[PDB]
């Protein structure tokens, strides 16, 4: 409930059954923790007349949006002030049957913001052990020619010139 | 030539100086307390620890560098001073 | 009107983010092909660099002056199963066949746990001397934090 | 490289993600493959935990500053109570000249009146 976004809820009975009505019949089986018991979508369900009590009394119904055939389909919700009036709460969508909440473009931020800064504050805090500095020595971590080949450089050459490599 | 050593001189301390009342001012700057919006607290919490940290360092790295260039001065005196020079030389 | 400025927003956050990227690699990059006699400065220099502007620039084009992320609601279209070129060329190099390893991996939420036993920590934290203080301190020490960097500023006249 | 590999996987895992941040922005861009719709929400506060908390990032993190900025003032006090002293000696007696970066001195008896090249 508090972080219900990372809880996946899975059910392999209802698995085979996999259709348009389906999706709602498996979110909406019993005792979903993703899927509220107080919800009005339940008056509609049970007795009869599916099709249009949803937008007479007031509650939050689900409808599905979109719907691609394998696996992926949405549920949405509308909280019904006044028919014709559409504002939605939570975002649900299944992929393979698995249940997720889909999440905002703010709180994704913050938590792949809050893992970079930890993992460069980790590194940090752990590189400041390597270093010592002492005014004198500086920073550290823990952890020649006579002259006269201006000669015998032609003597060689000489040779060279001479008596070349035999390979 | 001498003018640019001096001029030199100069600019390093002046830059140190002025980076060293920059980054306190900064400190100072994050330092007030105030109400959060759309900032994700842990997360900001965690980074400006890390940003105090690393001024801090600055910190440091700025006396240190305030030390370098005593060192520097010192020699520089000693070795082109015609005035201390004779006196040791009429001892 | 918000879709506008939410797209001029958006370009905005991934030029800084393609920065910030660049950062990055070229410091782990750096770092390798230069372990040559590398020193302390200048890692705390690359640190600074990352820290400061890249923290402060994105941190501004977040929570000021924007349309507002944390709206949108994200619903992908379908599934690919294939390898597809708009992938390896959007994203340069990378994104292998989009399945359901990687429909949760795009869509993850739940940080790892230490930071959950952190905000644990908060809790008992607030479970301390509390709704007498907290405002009272916030007042105390807003107050001469702001006194003292205003003495210090005033005197450079 | 063998020191410097646990810092080098911490930044590497570190880009990893973040790789995976600019992923999920790489999309986020996209109105193909997935399409952006704003709807907004709430989130109601347990307490004024941004103050709080930043008077920790004081507590906290500026312990950490003013531990680190006594560290360094204690280093060097330490260090404070050898190289420039022993140069004062030598420029005493012998003659000395700074060219380039180092530093030379002489032994001829030049300027005193030889002219032995």
């Amino acid at each position: 409930r508090d972080n219900l976004l990372g809880i996946s809820w899975v059910d392999s009975s209802w698995i085979p059954i996999l259709n348009s009505g389906s999706v709602l019949d498996y979110f909406s089986e019993r005792s979903n923790p993703f899927y509220d018991r107080t919800c009005n979508n339940e008056v509609v369900k049970m007795q009869r007349l599916t099709l249009e009590h949803l937008n007479q009394m007031v509650g939050i119904e689900y409808i599905l949006l979109h719907a691609q055939e394998p696996i992926l389909f949405i549920i949405r919700k509308q909280q019904r002030q006044s028919p014709a009036q559409v504002i939605p709460l939570a975002d649900y969508y299944i992929i393979a049957g698995v249940i997720y909440q889909a999440p905002d473009l703010g709180s994704v931020i913050n938590s792949r913001v809050l893992t970079a800064v930890h993992g460069i504050q980790s590194a940090f805090d752990e590189a400041m052990s390597y270093c010592r500095y002492h005014p004198s020595k500086g920073y550290w971590w823990h952890f020649s020619s006579i002259f006269q080949r201006q000669r015998v450089d032609a003597l060689l050459l000489d040779l060279r010139q001479k008596f070349p490599p035999k390979f | 030539s001498k003018e640019t050593l001096l001029q030199s001189y100069n600019k390093r301390l002046k830059d140190d100086i002025k980076s060293i009342m920059d980054n306190f001012t900064e400190i100072i700057k994050t330092a007030k307390i105030e109400d959060e919006t759309q900032v994700s607290r842990a997360t900001q919490g965690e980074q400006d620890n890390y940003e105090m940290h690393v001024r801090a360092a600055n910190i440091v790295r700025a006396g240190e560098s305030l030390m370098k260039l005593v060192s520097d001065l010192k020699q520089f005196l000693i070795l082109n001073d015609f005035p201390s020079v004779n006196e040791a030389i009429d001892q | 009107r918000e879709e506008k400025q939410l797209e001029a927003s958006l370009d905005a956050l991934l030029s800084q983010v393609a920065d910030l990227k660049n950062s990055l690699g070229s410091f782990i990059c750096k770092l390798e092909n230069e372990y040559g006699r590398l020193t302390w400065p200048s890692v705390l220099d690359s640190f600074a660099l990352l820290s400061g502007q890249l923290n402060t620039l994105n941190k501004v084009l977040k929570h000021e002056k924007t349309p507002l992320f944390r709206n949108q609601v994200i619903i992908p279209l379908v599934l690919s199963p294939d390898r597809d070129e708009d992938l390896m060329r959007q994203t340069e190099g990378r994104v292998p066949v989009f399945s359901h390893e990687v429909v949760p991996d795009h869509l993850r939420t739940k940080p790892d746990p230490e930071v959950e036993e952190q905000e644990k920590q908060l809790t008992t934290d607030a479970a301390r001397i509390g709704a007498d203080a907290a405002q009272k301190q916030i007042q105390s020490l807003n107050k001469m934090c702001s006194n003292l960097l205003e003495k210090i500023s005033k005197e450079e006249r | 490289l063998w020191p410097w590999d646990s810092v080098r996987n911490n930044l590497r895992s570190a880009l990893t993600e973040m790789c995976v941040l600019y992923d999920v922005l790489s999309i986020v861009r996209d109105k193909k493959f997935m399409t952006l719709d704003p709807v907004s929400q709430d989130a109601l506060p347990p307490k004024q935990n941004p103050q709080t908390l930043q008077l920790i990032s004081k507590k906290k993190s500026l312990a950490g500053a003013a531990q680190i900025l006594l560290k360094g003032a204690e280093r060097l006090t330490k260090s404070v109570t050898d190289f420039n002293s022993e140069l004062l000696r030598l420029r005493q007696h012998w003659k000395l000249r700074k060219v380039g970066d180092k530093i030379l001195g002489d032994l001829s008896y030049r300027s005193a009146g030889s002219l032995f090249p």
